């Protein structure tokens, strides 16, 4: 039980009213409005026909590097936003253990 | 810069695909919501700088230490360019309210600006503070049935509720 | 108490064989973990003052505790109760680097919920603010070095609910 | 329990060994010794309690604290 | 006595990032040389003030209303017009009075020729020559130097050069944005130990919490019927 | 002066390149909000002299030092006055101009550039053709599509004398 | 400690 | 901040070169008119108080719908009389930066430089303001050329905000 | 940019007060040494040819390494670098002389220039020997009962080198 | 920038002597060379389109990522831009072939090419499997007899590797 | 450094484009008339010691003054005469630089950037070296294209120092 039932404060409350958006913005997919998604956009269901290859053409890659311009337009580069991924947090700024010298 | 057509295209081409039929009713959905949203632009550009100066005069009411001596805003001079800056982030509001992405805004007004507020020594949190009073008195003059036609406009205002809270999230 | 370690010695111990393969794993995982958990160690150790101030923000204050009536109202009640807190987060520092939550079964959770009934703290609200030290402290370290710190959080919170 | 948290056991210790009662007690030659102590509250009960049980007999707290007293 | 050799680096400003139509995100291309009427001309004013100065500033105070006049009646070409522009005192009590000498050399570049600076090493150089002989002489090097000749011609406004590269949208920080007036290295020198970060205001109204998924508010979508 | 269509032309000429579906899809839509701002311009002209005088007695009416005022920018005399209903006349012709032409530009080049230095040197203060633009606004008795039109450009006037 | 006896080992 | 020898300054490193005999005279001349300035300065700040009580109050007899008027910009309350003898108190102590200065430079930085978008967005009439500082130029009661000092300045800034 | 009396006033309106009868005391006091400032000023600037020449041949006469192949006044272009660099640093010194204040020669001559002398590879701690020489041949001609009045300048000349310490101060 | 001459010459300065006879000799060994460098450089220029577009071909033939949707090589546009970057790669390798030293391309060509490859995104490996094939094709023809005279060139060979071993270096 | 190597690659460096066969010619000509400048550099070297020596005291019987003026500027003191032939020396070993590189670049970089603030600050006068560089080119000894060479370079730095 995270809400506030047991230590309790009037002010803090469900947002019952389209007015008084203003105290608080959705965090997670899951808290959202139906045909919307966290951020204010319509929901599209990421889902189409991939244009067929040639038999002749070697097949598709899954474990590649995302395209650059993918990641930029869900908008995560910009450190504000809630996603982002510090630098910092990345496995590569480790010491690898398996490494002889280290 | 991409609107919500830019975005969905850029995503199908990355990965290379046509768009699926399922796609396109998403976006006929965008069009029919397309009248509200111009209805909501227009109604912010149309009254902004009483929406500026109320917001303003709300800030200095509740901080008074913005206008006095060595206050960041005490000069006539730096008080014309705090103004400013409450006019600019209401401007690319205005830009992102239309585009439906934000990518406009977040290319142009907020890269680089908490960095600068450093440099400049002007307190991040006060303009945050000023984004807020910004964002309840533009919600208020959006929801407002005056000369518009009746409907539901629920989810355009928590679209407009996300940007302003993209401004104050990065200006901190 | 007992580390990842000494857990994998005291079960090829008390079968009274030597080390196999599947206990060398165990501790390749733990010694792969190890530089994680210090640099989270680390980061705790930096900001415990911050995680309390913003955990005791965001769970208990301007509420019915800290007005009267409530169990934190006066200075002695609300020096003890942020007291109080300081030992979760350090109980739960060690028992993320630990990688074994055995201290907090030895040193903590030991009778402290029939403490805690004895003297009238409520258990929700110390639930909640432990809770919130999750989040901080997940906000401060990360999403990896926060999934270790979450489950020993949720170990007390387990352990007084 | 504000000493062992803001310090450890040394500082325990020590306030322990170099209390009023201890040295009035036992000064400086006595070995500290298991008495019965009258005057104030649980005392004898509670001394009954402990002395009565031996080395990890239960992990249970004889004394974790006392009741609710009305006040401050 | 000449001026530094810098080693140059790479950057956008040097590639070709050939486009047989060219993209919605180049740059208005204000020019004397397509004939403006009026209002055409009012642009180009403003345009000429926004990247020489600041978005903030300008106002009523320190814009320049002869250099106007005389432009509007052809007077001046537009490279004159930003060059007597970059000398007028307006502009040296709030930009040059307030910079070290080796940060304003950062500011001039980046207003007059839209690039960034190649290394240190290039600033230095330039930092040397306007206090040996003025800002005066600094800015006619810049000017008249073969980059700003070929890029821009004595007919254009200057313009950040290639900041978004092709699709990715991520760009680069305007400069208006980027370098403004004051720095913190001179803050350094004429300041004191400075608290940096004004903690985030707080207040008992929450005024930010999340809606979670169980909340009636986000299943506002419809009115009684359809 | 600054139109829809020759925004456009004017993009396209940066861009060097023909007309495309783009700006042919912009004139487009002027081509279908013209209608309404038509409606709109037609009944500010019929209305205008009615709208003229009320906004004219509307601020006198919020400021009466005006007319108690003796001096040559305050209007006490019948010159005065007659300068005063003048400037509201400038102020509704302008906005039927910008109303015909569809964009802001009328306004933006006969009437907004320079203000500054008009209303300064007189000692004209804005707050007054604010409170003349306000009562245009209210009563100008268009309805629908095109009161929204009339609202937008007099709303914009508002805007700059703000 | 690292020599503990529980009943089910 | 616009003071004489700083211009003498900013003049010869625009030239590059060494203090030559022009702006030395120059900076003679500030030290002679100095004096004057000072005597100014100091009669100033002793009746600075007066000063703003009697600058106010001659607003509000020019201007009664001031303290008639119902809103936040016009002097009905309490806190609009504090915000105006607050800005009187502002243009008094410019001026006696400028006096002790020798030079508009104080006035030029702090209080000039941007002026009219705060008059224009708060809404404030100039006009205010310049009766406040012709009261302050008619009863200041200097006398010589302290009293030229002091109108120089004054009329300066009646100049600005004309 | 702040001479004597930009620096009382500027703190005056930090605190945003009126300045006392003391203060203007005070002004009097420095007006009534203006005319010895500008004689000094005079002076520097009627032999600082000689000031930066001599003061040069002293340096190479000191140590010989600067001159010698690979030292840093080796070449022709690296001579006249450094007598350029002499010229600059007595003329802010003279304009930190008229001013009163030292504002000047630390907003443009001292801001970064240690930074500078690592990032060329010029030992700064010999800049601060040549500023030395400056400093001593220039209290000897502001010292000088020539064509001049006689009276009192101690405290000018104390001044005076107060400045050339900060400038060999900031160098190294 | 400097050839070699210019590089002998500048550290003759540097400890300030003369040249030896030696050097002198050396110097007459290079010019000596000199028309063989020339005739290498006009084998590299008259053939470098299809340098280029083969080395290309073989670098998609090899990784079909480059090309693949989500690949850096995806879009006419960013394979244009792939193309011109191996030219320039080979326009430097050009000019520092002629001048004896690699002061141009260490100048020009690679200064921060790795890190804008960072800040691009595209993977600095594969321009380096790139170069390696400019290099192996290159040298296939430095080495060609063709209309040129008989010799050897073994030593003039190992040089241009050496420079398209500090592009791949450089890159990576 | 300008040699012509680094003229033509820097030339077709700001045309953007590959090296065509004009600068190819180019550099074969600094190739063919490096030889005579090899010889030219190699018996400057040889008689260097006697040509610097020689060309002093040139300088000192043309201006005897030199000797006779107690100053630092001229050479009376042996300190006078060590700097004197240390210059002359200089210029004597810029020569042989340009001789090797095939160009004017070293004289125009190490030498004579920024020479008239020396000659001008110290108050060498130029007509001293003028006279070191006209012994230099009458007894360098040298013969053919190799002479041809020589001259060329010293009759620069004349040129330069004129
Ligand atoms: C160029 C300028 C320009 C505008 C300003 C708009 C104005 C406008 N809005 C609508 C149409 C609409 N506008 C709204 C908006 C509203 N919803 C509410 O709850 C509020 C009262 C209000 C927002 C503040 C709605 C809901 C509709 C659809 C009405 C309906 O179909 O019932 C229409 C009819 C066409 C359509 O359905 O889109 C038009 C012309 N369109 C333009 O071209
Ligand atoms: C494109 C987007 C864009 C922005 C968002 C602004 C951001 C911005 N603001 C300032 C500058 C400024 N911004 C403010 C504003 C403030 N006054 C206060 O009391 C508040 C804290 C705050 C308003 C909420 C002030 C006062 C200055 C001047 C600061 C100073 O000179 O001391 C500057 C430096 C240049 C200048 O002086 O104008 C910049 C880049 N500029 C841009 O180009
Ligand atoms: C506003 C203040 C200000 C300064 C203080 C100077 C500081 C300064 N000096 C140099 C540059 C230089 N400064 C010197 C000076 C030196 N020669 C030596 O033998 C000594 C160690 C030292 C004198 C004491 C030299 C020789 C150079 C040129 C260095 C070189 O090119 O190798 C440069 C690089 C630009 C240039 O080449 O001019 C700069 C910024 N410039 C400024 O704008
Ligand atoms: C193109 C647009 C355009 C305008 C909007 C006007 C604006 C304008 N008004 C005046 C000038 C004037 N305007 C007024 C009007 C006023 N009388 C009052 O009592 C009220 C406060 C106010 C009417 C609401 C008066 C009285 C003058 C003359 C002021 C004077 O001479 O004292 C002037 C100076 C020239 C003149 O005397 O006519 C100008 C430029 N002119 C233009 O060209
Ligand atoms: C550095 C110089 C400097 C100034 C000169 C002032 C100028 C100034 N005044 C106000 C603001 C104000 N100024 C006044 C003053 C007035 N009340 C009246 O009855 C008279 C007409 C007038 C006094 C003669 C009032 C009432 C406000 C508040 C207006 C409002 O909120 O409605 C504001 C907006 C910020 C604020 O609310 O404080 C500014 C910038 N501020 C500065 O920083
Ligand atoms: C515009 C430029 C300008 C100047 C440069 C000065 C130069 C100057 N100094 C004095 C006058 C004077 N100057 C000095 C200064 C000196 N005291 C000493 O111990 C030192 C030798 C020397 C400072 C280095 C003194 C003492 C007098 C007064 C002499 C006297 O009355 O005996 C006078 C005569 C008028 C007077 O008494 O003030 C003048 C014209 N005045 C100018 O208008
Ligand atoms: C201005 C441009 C310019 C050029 C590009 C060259 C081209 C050139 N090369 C040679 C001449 C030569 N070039 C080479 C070079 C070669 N050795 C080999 O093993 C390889 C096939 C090839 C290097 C890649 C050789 C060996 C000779 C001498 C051939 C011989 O005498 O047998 C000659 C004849 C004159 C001479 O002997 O030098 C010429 C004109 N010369 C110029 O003036
Ligand atoms: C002066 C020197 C100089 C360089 C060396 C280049 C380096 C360079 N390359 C790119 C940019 C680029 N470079 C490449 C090249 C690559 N494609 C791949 O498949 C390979 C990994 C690699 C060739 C081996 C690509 C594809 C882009 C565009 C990247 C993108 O937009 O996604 C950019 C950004 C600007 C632009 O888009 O052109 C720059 C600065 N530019 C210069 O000015
Ligand atoms: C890189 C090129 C290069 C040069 C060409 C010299 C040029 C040069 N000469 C001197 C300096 C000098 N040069 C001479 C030479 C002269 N003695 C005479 O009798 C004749 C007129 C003349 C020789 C023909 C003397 C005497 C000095 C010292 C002058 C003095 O201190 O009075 C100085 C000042 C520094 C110093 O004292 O050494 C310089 C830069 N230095 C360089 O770095
Ligand atoms: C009956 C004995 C008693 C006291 C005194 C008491 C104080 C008390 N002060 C609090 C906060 C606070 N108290 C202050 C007080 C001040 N700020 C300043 O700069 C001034 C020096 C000072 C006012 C004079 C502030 C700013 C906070 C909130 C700080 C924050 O939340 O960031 C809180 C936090 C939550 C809450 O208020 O509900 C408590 C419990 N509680 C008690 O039971
Ligand atoms: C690590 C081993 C260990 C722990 C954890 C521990 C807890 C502990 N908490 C106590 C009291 C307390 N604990 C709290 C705690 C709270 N009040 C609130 O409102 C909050 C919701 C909550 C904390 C999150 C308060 C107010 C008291 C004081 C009750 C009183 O004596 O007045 C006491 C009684 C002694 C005293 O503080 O005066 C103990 C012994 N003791 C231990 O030895």
């Amino acid at each position: 039980d995270k809400t506030k039932g047991h230590v309790n404060q009037y002010y803090v409350d469900k947002f019952r009213i389209a007015s008084d958006w203003t105290k608080g913005t959705p965090k997670t997919q899951a808290d959202a409005v139906l045909g919307r998604t966290f951020k204010g956009a319509v929901l599209v269901p990421t889902e189409g026909i991939p244009q067929e290859f040639d038999p002749a053409i070697a097949p598709r890659d899954n474990t590649v590097d995302p395209d650059p311009r993918i990641a930029e337009s869900e908008g995560e580069v910009y450190p504000w936003d809630i996603n982002y991924f510090d630098p910092q947090f990345l496995p590569s700024a480790y010491s690898d253990v398996n490494d002889p010298e280290t | 810069m991409l609107d919500a057509f830019a975005k969905v295209v850029a995503q199908a081409d990355a990965r290379g695909e046509f768009l699926s039929n399922k796609q396109l009713n998403s976006l006929e959905t965008m069009i029919g919501e397309g009248n509200k949203r111009l209805d909501i632009v227009n109604k912010i550009n149309s009254n902004a700088s009483t929406i500026v100066t109320n917001s303003a005069r709300a800030l200095f009411a509740e901080q008074p230490q913005l206008i006095q001596p060595g206050g960041n805003a005490y000069t006539s001079r730096r008080m014309a360019a705090c103004l400013r800056d409450m006019e600019i982030v209401l401007r690319y509001v205005s830009y992102a309210m239309t585009a439906g992405d934000s990518s406009v805004l977040d290319d142009r007004c907020l890269n680089g600006l908490r960095e600068t507020y450093q440099a400049l020594g002007t307190p991040g949190t006060s303009v945050a503070v000023a984004i807020q009073k910004m964002k309840e008195a533009s919600i208020a003059l959006a929801n407002d049935l005056n000369g518009v036609p009746l409907g539901d406009c629920s989810s355009l205002n928590s679209e407009l509720a996300v940007y302003f809270d993209r401004a104050a999230a990065a200006v901190v | 108490m007992q580390d990842a370690i000494t857990a994998v010695i005291n079960t090829a111990d008390v079968q009274g064989k030597y080390l196999d393969d599947n206990s060398l794993d165990k501790l390749r995982g733990y010694f792969e973990t190890g530089e994680l958990r210090v640099r989270a160690a680390a980061t705790i150790a930096a900001n415990a003052a911050t995680i309390i101030k913003e955990s005791v923000a965001k769970a208990l204050l301007y509420s019915d505790i800290t007005r009267p009536g409530g169990n934190m109202y006066t200075t002695r009640r609300y020096a003890a109760c942020i007291r109080d807190l300081d030992y979760y987060l350090r109980y739960a520092t060690y028992g993320m680097l630990a990688g074994d939550p055995s201290i907090l079964d030895e040193r903590v959770l030991n009778g402290l919920k029939e403490t805690y009934n004895s003297l009238g703290v409520p258990i929700g609200a110390t639930v909640q603010a432990i809770q919130a030290m999750k989040e901080v402290t997940a906000s401060l370290v990360g999403t990896n070095a926060g999934q270790e710190m979450a489950v020993y959080f949720d170990y007390i919170c387990s352990g007084l609910s | 329990n504000q000493i062992l948290a803001s310090q450890g056991q040394v500082s325990f210790i020590k306030t322990l060994v170099n209390s009023i009662e201890y040295t009035a007690l036992f000064g400086k030659n006595i070995v500290p010794y298991h008495r019965f102590p009258t005057l104030p509250a649980a005392n004898f009960p509670n001394t009954q309690k402990l002395y009565n049980s031996l080395l990890k007999q239960s992990t249970q707290i004889i004394v974790p604290s006392f009741g609710n007293s009305v006040g401050n | 006595i000449p001026v530094l050799n810098y080693s140059l680096s790479t950057q956008n400003q040097r590639v070709y990032s050939f486009e047989y139509l060219p993209n919605e995100e180049q740059p208005k291309c204000y020019t004397t040389d397509n004939l403006p009427a009026a209002i055409e001309m009012d642009q180009i004013i403003w345009a000429a003030y926004r990247q020489i100065f600041s978005e903030h500033q300008l106002l009523s105070s320190t814009r320049q209303p002869f250099l106007e006049s005389q432009l509007r009646f052809n007077q001046i070409t537009v490279k004159d017009f930003i060059k007597g522009l970059i000398l007028s005192d307006a502009f040296r009590y709030l930009n040059y009075d307030v910079n070290n000498n080796y940060r304003f050399v950062e500011m001039c570049i980046q207003r007059i020729l839209g690039r960034e600076i190649y290394n240190h090493r290039e600033k230095l150089a330039f930092a040397v020559i306007i206090g040996s002989q003025g800002l005066e002489a600094f800015i006619d090097l810049l000017i008249n130097s073969e980059e700003y000749e070929d890029n821009f011609g004595d007919n254009m406004i200057p313009y950040q050069r290639r900041r978004i590269i092709a699709q990715r949208s991520k760009g680069e920080i305007p400069f208006n944005l980027k370098t403004p007036r004051l720095g913190k290295d001179f803050l350094y020198k004429q300041g004191m130990p400075q608290l940096l970060w004004a903690g985030p205001v707080h207040r008992f109204r929450p005024q930010e919490q999340s809606p979670k998924a169980g909340d009636p508010a986000l299943f506002l979508s419809m009115v009684q019927d359809l | 002066m600054k139109t829809p269509i020759t925004e456009a032309i004017a993009s396209a000429d940066s861009q060097g390149r023909f007309l495309s579906n783009a700006e042919l899809q912009s004139i487009t839509g002027r081509y279908q909000r013209a209608s309404a701002s038509l409606e709109a311009a037609k009944q500010l002209t019929g209305n205008a002299s009615r709208l003229i005088t009320g906004a004219a007695q509307a601020v006198y009416t919020k400021f009466p030092f005006v007319t108690q005022m003796p001096g040559p920018t305050y209007a006490s005399n019948a010159i005065g006055k007659a300068k005063c209903a003048r400037d509201i006349g400038y102020y509704l012709r302008m906005t039927t101009y910008c109303l015909v032409v569809g964009a802001t530009g009328p306004m933006d080049e006969y009437l907004v550039a320079g203000l500054e230095e008009i209303n300064r040197s007189f000692e004209l203060s804005p707050s007054w053709y604010i409170a003349a633009l306000e009562n245009i606004k209210n009563d100008h008795g268009l309805s629908g599509q095109a009161a929204n039109e009339a609202n937008t450009y007099l709303d914009y006037a508002i805007n700059v004398l703000s | 400690g690292y020599g503990a006896y529980s009943y089910i080992t």
